[PDB]
C-alpha cells in the first residue's frame, strides 16, 4: 500500500539499524569488470572520503551501489546494460530497504520520463531532475545536475568580487542556449522572441542541433542564427543581473550552476521542478521562481523586483554556491546530512541553519539543536555572546604563574588542565566539564597577563565566529616547488593564529572532533604537531573570513599544509594586515 | 487528484501580476459560527475582491470544517453546483477534522478532483507538499478563557498528558513512564481533569508543566495542540505520520518536539536532553505561534492566504523572520543586508567625496593630500555653497584621477550622503574641507582595513556616548577615550549602500532634522549603520549634540549603538 511509489521513512525505511550506531553509509565493492564514469567515481570517492563511510554492512544503516546509475539514457555512452538482473543479484540489496541511489539523467528521446531502468523498490533515489509530481516529500533528495568537469573538491570561489550598489549592471535578463525544432520541452524557448527586446532583455536561441540544422528549419532559424553571435555566453553572465534558466530536454540544466556561480539571480522556467535541496533550502532568498505559462509578462515582474531584494538575492545565491554547490563532495555531503537529519526529529537542523551562513554542512545538530549554542546566529536572535569562558590548558614554573594570571580574569569561569595516551592534538576534544560557550586554549609555555586575557575576551565578544590570538603566522605560495609554504618571522600580513594563545568557540572543538576525517588526525598525531594549523584551516573554511590578531619541525609545517590543502581542495586561509589593539 | 501539484492543476492566468502583490479571493454568496467568522475575516482583509472575472481564488460558503455531519454526497453536489467550479482549479477549502467514523482517511472525503485543500489532520501521504496548506484545528477554549501571560521559568511538572478517551496502549505507556520516574510526569483522566484523589482544571493545569503530550487518537489532529501552545508548554507530538499545521512557513523544530510512536516509552529521556535555554525558546515560540496563528480564526485565515500568496508570488513572499519571529526578537533582530563575507580586491578603489562651504584654501590642500594615496579611483567635490561660484577649471589642482564638481540645487548638509550614479566603486571616503592632517599611508591603511570589513564604518575620528543617571537620559562624551561607540563621518570609509540607506531608508524624519539644525549628520550615520548592520564601528589611528543623540534614541525606541574597545593599527 504505502511501500510502492508513495514511499516514506515511516514505511520504506528501517530506523532500527540507524538507532544501533551512528549514521554510516556502506559502498558496495567494485566488480573490476564494468565501466565507471568520472562523475560516479567522484561521487563514490566523496562518499568514501566522508566520515559516514564504513566497510561493515552490518554497522551501516545506509547503502549506495557502486554500479553506475547517473546515466540512464539508452543512447548514452555511459549507460550500463542489463542492470535489471544485475542489481537483483546483490546479496545485500534486500529490496533496497536502506539504499540510496544517485542519478543525473533519465528517460530517452521520445519522452524523458523517470526511466530509472531497474526497479528501485523501496530505495531512496537522489535523482537530479525530479518533477514535483513524482517527488517524495520526505524520502527523496533533489541534487543539482553537475557536469563531468565539476571539481571533486574545492571550488571556483564564485565570481562576485565586488558588491556594487546599485546591483544592476549593463543588462537585465539574458539567455544564450539552443532551441529545439521538434520534441518535448522546447515550447518555453521557442517563444522567447516575444519577450526579447534587445536593449536590456536579450534572449538568443539556435535551431542547429544535429541533422535538422538545414532540413526542418522553420522561417525563423535564419534570423535567430544571425542574431546568435557577437555576444559571448560567459561574457554575458558577467554583465547580467538575472539569468533565465528554462526547461529543455530535461527539467534540470548546467545553466543553473553557472548562474549560481556568476551571481546572476536565476529565473527558472521549468514548471514543477523540485529545486536542488528544496526540502532544506529556501530558494525564494537566492532565486526568483517563475512560471513559464506567464512568459510574456516576465520582464515587467523582473523590473518590479526592488533593489535591496536584488542585492539580498545575489548575496544569498553566492552563499548557496559557496556552501552547497561548489563541488560534488559538497553535494554528496549535503544529501547525506539531509538523510541523517531525517532520522532524529529531535536532533535536526532547523530552517535557519541551512539558509544562513555558514550552512548545514558545517553546523551539526548532534552538538545541539538550539541556535544559541552556536556562535553564528547571535545577531539573528536577540542574544548576546556569553560573558564567561572556560580556559583550557594542555600540559605535557611558568605554568604555575600562568594559571594564577588566567584565574584573575573576571570572565574566567573555570580552568581545565590537561595532562598526558600522549595525544597532543586531543586537546580539541569536547569535554562535558565545559559549560560556557567560549573556550581559551592555553599552552604552558605561553606568558599572558590577565589584562591581555580580558582584552582578548572583549574582542572575541564582538567576533564570536573567528579566532582572536596573539601569535599569528601566514602562508605563501612557492613557485619554484609549486607547493604552499609557511613563514613565522616578521610577516607583513597573517592568515592564521596559533591555538596556544587564542580564543574561540567550543563548537569548533566539537567540529574538529566530529567533522574532519580520521586520516588528518592520524597525520597530526604521527607528526606530533600541526593541530592549530588544522584548527585555523577549519575555522577559515567555515567562516570564509580571516582570523584576528591582537596585542625538522619547521619542515613538517610545509607537508602538513600541503596535505591539508589537498584534502580541502583549496586554500581557505585569507591574508590579513590589521591588528586590533585597545584604545 | 493527489498526483498533481500547483504547476499543472492550478491556473495562474487569472492572477498574472499586479503592482500590489496580493492574491485576490472571492466568497460565493449562498453555516456554523466558525465558518461565518472565517468568512468575515476573509471579507475585511486586503485579499478580498469583486469582479469575478478579475479574481483568482474562490472560497465557497459551504460547511466543510466538521466531517461528522458533512453529507459527502451533498458536498459533492454543492461543488458541482457552485456554477464556477471549472474542475475546481482555483477553489480553496477549509477543514480541521478530516476523519470518518469507519476509518480516519486523514483527508477530506469529497471528490475534490482538482480543488485546493486546507486541512487540519494531514498525513505525509494525503498531503500535497507544494499545493495544500496545513492549518490548525480550532478550539473554542483559546478565546473562551483568557489565561494569564506567565513568563518562561521553572514549573512543578516536567511532563503532562491531559487527553480523554485515549487508546489503552498509550495510557498504559504513560502510566509506565509515570511509575518509572514519578513526581514529574502527571497523567490525567476524565473541561474537568481528574487524578487519583486530585482534581485539576483543564485550561489552567497545562500552565504547570513545561512539556505537554499530544497523541494521535482520532483524525490524526487534536484541538489540544492549540491549548498546549496557548498555555506555553512545549508540545510533544507522538503522531507517527502527521504534518504540523503551517509547517511550510513555520519552523516547528524550534517550538515542538516530534517523537515517533514507536519510541513512546522513551519520550522522557528524549525530553531530558533539551537544555533549559532551548526550553524557554520553544515556550516563547509556542506562545507566539498561538497568539499569531492559533488564537483566532482570523489569524488562521490570514496565515493561509499569506502562504497561498507567497506560493503564487515567490518574489514578493515575506521572510522567514517575518513568519516565525516573536515581536520581541523581531525588534531585537538585526538582519544585516551585507551579510555576504567577501573581500574586495585592490583593482577598484574608493571615491573621495569632499564637502566644502565658504572655504577654498583648505579644499586645495585636501585634494592635493588625497591625490597622494594609491587606489584613488575617483574624487568628487560637492559645492554646497549656492551664492558662491566654483573656481575656474584651470585653477583646479593637477591630479591623475578623474575629478568632477557637483552642482547642488540647495544647501543641505546631507549632500555628502547622496548616492551618486557617477561613483563606480563600493568604498566611499568622506573627508571634509578641514581634514588636512592625514598622511597618504594612513588613508591607504584605512582602505586596507575597510576591505576586510566592508559592512561597517572605518573612520579615524573616535567618539562615544554615555548614560547619565542624574538626568535619566543619554549624554555625550569626547574628552577621554576608553571605549568607542561612534565614528564621525569626516574621513570615514563606508559602503555606498550606507549612503543609499541614509538618503532613502531612514526612520521617520531624522534627515529632515539634521538639515534643519545643520548639525549631527555623523551621529545619524553612526546610528543608522549600527541599527542596520547590528555591528560596531572600526576606528583607525555639546548640548545640541546631546539633544541629537536623545532624539535619535527616541526615534529608534532603543540604542542601536554598541560600545567596543578595539582599534586597528598596522602590524
Ligand atoms: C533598529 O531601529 C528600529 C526602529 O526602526 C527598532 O525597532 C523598534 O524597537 C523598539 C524597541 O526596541 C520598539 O518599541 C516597542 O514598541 C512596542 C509597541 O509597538 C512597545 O510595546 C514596546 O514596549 C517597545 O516600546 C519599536 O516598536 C520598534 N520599531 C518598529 C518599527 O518595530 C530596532 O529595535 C532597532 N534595532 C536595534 C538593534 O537597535
Ligand atoms: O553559447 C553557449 C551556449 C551554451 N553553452 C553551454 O550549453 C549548456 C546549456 O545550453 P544548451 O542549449 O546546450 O542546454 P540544453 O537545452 O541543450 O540542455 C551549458 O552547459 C552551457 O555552458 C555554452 O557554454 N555556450
Ligand atoms: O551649510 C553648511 C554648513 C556646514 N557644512 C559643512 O560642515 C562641516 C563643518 O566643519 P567642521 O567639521 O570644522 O565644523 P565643527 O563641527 O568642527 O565646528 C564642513 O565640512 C562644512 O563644509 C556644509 O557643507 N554646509
Ligand atoms: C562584462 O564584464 C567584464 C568584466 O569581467 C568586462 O570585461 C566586459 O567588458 C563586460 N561586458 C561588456 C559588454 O561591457
Ligand atoms: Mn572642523
Amino acid at each position: 500500500i504505502y511501500k510502492g511509489k508513495k514511499c516514506r521513512m515511516e514505511s520504506c525505511f528501517d530506523f532500527t539499524l540507524c538507532k544501533k550506531n551512528g549514521f554510516k553509509v556502506y559502498v558496495y565493492p567494485q566488480q573490476k569488470g564494468e565501466k565507471i564514469a568520472e562523475s560516479y567515481q567522484n561521487i563514490l570517492a566523496a562518499i568514501e572520503g566522508s566520515r559516514f563511510y564504513t566497510s561493515d554492512p552490518s554497522q551501516a544503516c545506509l547503502f549506495v551501489l557502486s554500479l553506475d546509475t547517473l546515466d540512464r539514457d539508452q543512447l548514452s555512452p555511459q549507460y550500463v546494460h542489463n542492470l535489471r538482473s544485475k542489481v537483483q543479484s546483490l546479496h545485500l540489496w534486500n529490496n533496497g530497504r536502506n539504499h540510496l541511489i544517485f542519478n543525473l539523467y533519465s528517460g530517452t528521446w521520445p519522452d524523458y520520463t523517470e526511466d530509472v531502468g531497474f526497479d528501485i523498490g523501496q530505495a531512496m533515489l537522489a535523482k537530479a531532475s525530479i518533477s514535483t509530481e513524482n517527488f517524495r516529500p520526505n524520502f527523496d533528495v533533489s541534487i543539482p545536475l553537475f557536469s563531468k568537469d565539476h571539481p571533486r573538491t574545492g571550488g571556483e570561489r564564485g565570481f562576485l568580487k565586488f558588491n556594487t550598489i546599485p546591483p544592476l549592471r549593463k543588462y537585465m535578463l539574458v539567455f544564450k542556449g539552443k532551441r529545439y525544432l521538434t520534441g518535448i520541452g522546447s515550447d518555453t524557448r521557442n517563444a522567447l522572441y516575444h519577450v526579447h527586446n534587445g536593449e536590456d532583455v536579450v534572449l538568443l536561441t539556435t535551431c542547429k542541433h544535429g541533422k535538422d540544422w538545414q532540413k526542418h528549419k522553420d522561417s525563423r532559424c535564419d534570423r535567430d542564427n544571425t542574431e546568435y553571435e557577437k555576444y559571448d555566453y560567459r561574457e554575458m553572465l558577467h554583465n547580467a543581473t538575472f539569468c533565465l534558466v528554462p526547461r529543455g530536454r530535461r527539467l534540470g540544466s548546467f545553466r543553473f550552476l553557472e548562474a549560481l556561480q556568476a551571481a546572476c539571480v536565476p529565473v527558472m522556467l521549468s514548471n514543477g521542478w523540485e529545486l536542488p535541496f528544496s526540502e532544506v533550502i529556501n530558494w525564494n532568498q537566492a532565486a526568483v521562481i517563475g512560471d513559464e505559462r506567464l512568459l510574456l509578462q516576465i520582464p515587467s515582474t523582473i523590473r518590479s523586483i526592488h533593489q535591496d531584494k536584488i542585492l539580498a538575492l545575489r548575496q544569498q545565491t553566492q552563499f548557496l554556491w559557496e556552501a552547497y554547490f561548489s563541488s560534488v563532495e559538497k553535494i554528496v555531503l549535503t544529501t547525506l546530512e539531509i538523510i541523517q537529519d531525517r532520522i532524529f526529529k529531535h536532533i535536526s537542523r532547523n530552517s535557519l541553519i541551512w539558509n544562513k551562513h555558514p550552512g548545514g554542512l558545517f553546523v551539526l545538530p548532534q552538538y545541539s539543536s538550539y541556535l544559541g549554542d552556536f556562535p553564528y546566529y547571535y545577531a539573528n536572535l536577540g542574544l548576546k555572546p556569553p560573558s564567561k569562558f572556560t580556559a583550557v590548558i594542555h600540559a605535557v614554573q611558568p605554568v604555575l604563574k600562568l594559571l594564577v594570571a588566567a584565574a584573575k580574569s573576571q570572565y574566567c569561569a573555570q580552568i581545565i588542565v590537561l595532562w598526558n595516551s600522549k595525544v597532543m592534538s586531543s586537546r580539541f576534544l569536547p569535554y562535558d566539564n565545559i559549560i560556557t560557550d567560549a573556550v581559551l586554549s592555553l599552552d604552558e609555555d605561553t606568558v599572558l597577563s590577565t589584562t591581555e586575557v580580558d582584552f582578548a575576551f572583549t574582542v572575541w565578544q564582538s567576533f564570536p565566529e573567528r579566532i582572536v590570538g596573539y601569535p599569528a603566522r601566514s602562508h605563501f605560495w612557492d613557485n619554484s616547488k609549486e607547493r604552499w609554504g609557511y613563514t613565522s618571522k616578521w610577516t607583513n600580513d597573517y592568515s592564521m593564529v596559533l591555538t596556544g594563545a587564542a580564543i574561540y568557540h567550543k563548537y569548533y572543538h566539537y567540529l574538529y572532533s566530529h567533522y574532519l576525517p580520521a586520516s588528518l588526525k592520524n597525520m597530526v598525531d604521527q607528526l606530533a604537531n600541526c593541530e592549530d594549523i588544522l584548527m585555523n584551516f577549519l575555522v577559515s573554511a567555515v567562516t570564509k573570513l580571516p582570523p584576528i590578531k591582537v596585542t625538522d619541525h619547521f619542515a613538517q609545517r610545509q607537508s602538513c599544509m600541503n596535505t591539508f590543502a589537498s584534502w580541502f581542495g583549496y586554500m581557505p586561509l585569507i591574508h590579513s594586515q590589521m591588528r586590533l589593539d585597545p584604545v | 487528484d493527489l498526483s498533481c501539484r500547483m504547476h499543472t492543476c492550478f491556473d495562474v492566468y487569472r492572477c498574472g501580476f499586479n503592482p500590489k502583490n496580493k492574491i485576490k479571493v472571492y466568497i460565493y454568496a449562498l453555516i456554523s459560527r466558525e465558518y461565518n467568522e472565517l468568512l468575515m475575516a476573509i471579507s475585511d482583509s486586503d485579499y478580498y475582491t469583486d469582479d469575478i472575472n478579475r479574481a483568482c481564488l474562490f472560497v465557497p460558503s459551504i460547511d466543510v470544517l466538521n466531517q461528522n455531519t458533512l453529507r459527502i454526497k451533498e458536498t459533492a453536489q454543492a461543488m458541482a453546483q457552485l456554477s464556477r467550479w471549472d474542475r475546481g482549479t482555483n477553489h480553496l477549502l477549509f477543514n480541521m477534522l478530516p476523519g470518518g467514523p469507519p476509518d480516519y482517511n486523514t483527508a477530506l472525503d469529497v471528490p475534490r478532483d482538482r480543488a485546493l485543500l486546507a486541512g487540519g489532520g494531514f498525513s505525509t501521504w494525503t498531503y500535497r507538499q507544494g499545493y495544500d496548506v496545513s492549518i490548525p484545528v480550532y478550539s473554542p477554549l483559546s478565546a473562551e478563557v483568557d489565561l494569564p501571560e506567565k513568563g518562561p521559568g521553572p514549573r512543578q511538572y516536567f511532563l503532562l498528558s491531559s487527553q480523554v478517551g485515549l487508546h489503552p496502549e498509550y495510557r498504559e505507556d504513560l502510566e509506565a513512564l509515570q511509575v518509572k520516574h514519578g513526581e514529574s510526569v502527571l497523567v490525567l483522566d476524565k473541561r474537568k481533569r481528574c487524578h487519583k484523589h486530585q482534581v485539576f482544571d483543564y485550561p489552567q493545569v497545562l500552565q504547570e508543566a513545561t512539556f505537554c503530550v499530544v497523541l494521535r487518537g482520532a483524525r490524526l489532529g487534536q484541538a489540544v495542540l492549540s491549548d498546549v501552545l496557548q498555555a506555553g508548554c512545549v508540545p510533544v507530538v507522538i503522531a507517527d505520520s502527521y504534518i504540523l499545521p503551517f509547517s511550510e512557513v513555520l519552523d516547528w523544530k524550534r517550538a515542538s518536539v516530534v517523537v515517533p510512536e514507536e519510541k513512546m516509552s522513551d519520550v522522557y529521556s528524549i525530553l531530558q536532553s533539551i537544555p533549559q535555554r532551548q526550553i524557554e525558546e520553544m515556550q516563547r515560540q509556542a506562545r507566539w505561534f498561538w497568539e499569531a496563528y492559533f488564537q483566532s480564526i482570523k489569524a488562521i485565515a490570514l496565515a493561509t492566504l499569506q502562504i497561498i500568496n507567497d506560493r503564487i508570488y515567490p518574489y514578493a513572499a515575506i521572510s522567514y523572520e517575518e513568519w516565525n519571529d516573536p515581536p520581541a526578537v523581531k525588534w531585537g533582530s538585526v538582519s544585516n543586508p551585507l551579510f555576504l563575507p567577501l573581500i574586495p580586491p585592490q583593482s577598484q578603489g574608493f571615491t573621495a567625496i569632499v564637502l566644502t562651504y565658504d572655504r577654498v584654501e583648505s579644499l586645495f590642500r585636501v585634494i592635493t593630500e588625497v591625490s597622494k594615496v594609491p587606489s584613488l579611483s575617483k574624487l568628487l567635490v560637492v559645492w554646497n555653497n549656492q551664492n558662491k561660484n566654483p573656481p575656474e577649471d584651470s585653477l583646479w589642482p593637477k591630479i591623475r584621477v578623474p575629478l568632477k564638481v557637483v552642482r547642488t540645487a540647495e544647501n543641505k548638509l546631507s549632500n555628502r550622503f547622496f548616492p551618486y550614479d557617477e561613483i563606480e566603486t563600493e568604498a566611499v571616503l568622506a573627508i571634509d574641507d578641514d581634514i588636512i592632517m592625514l598622511t597618504s599611508d594612513e588613508l591607504q591603511f584605512g582602505y586596507e582595513v575597510w576591505r576586510e570589513f566592508p559592512d561597517r564604518l572605518v573612520g579615524y575620528p573616535g567618539r562615544l556616548h554615555l548614560w547619565d543617571h542624574e538626568m535619566n537620559k543619554w549624554k555625550y562624551e569626547s574628552e577621554w577615550t576608553n571605549e568607542v561607540s561612534m565614528v564621525l563621518t569626516g574621513a570615514a570609509f563606508y559602503h555606498k549602500y550606507f549612503n543609499y540607506l541614509y538618503t532613502y531608508k531612514m526612520p521617520g524624519d531624522i534627515k529632515n532634522w539634521v538639515d534643519a539644525h545643520m548639525n549631527c549628520e555623523d551621529i545619524a550615520m553612526n546610528f543608522l549603520v549600527a541599527n542596520v548592520t547590528g555591528k560596531a564601528v572600526i576606528k583607525v589611528t555639546m548640548v545640541e549634540r546631546s539633544e541629537c543623540i536623545n532624539k535619535f534614541a527616541s526615534v529608534f525606541g532603543t540604542m542601536p549603538l554598541k560600545v567596543v574597545e578595539h582599534r586597528a593599527d598596522p602590524v
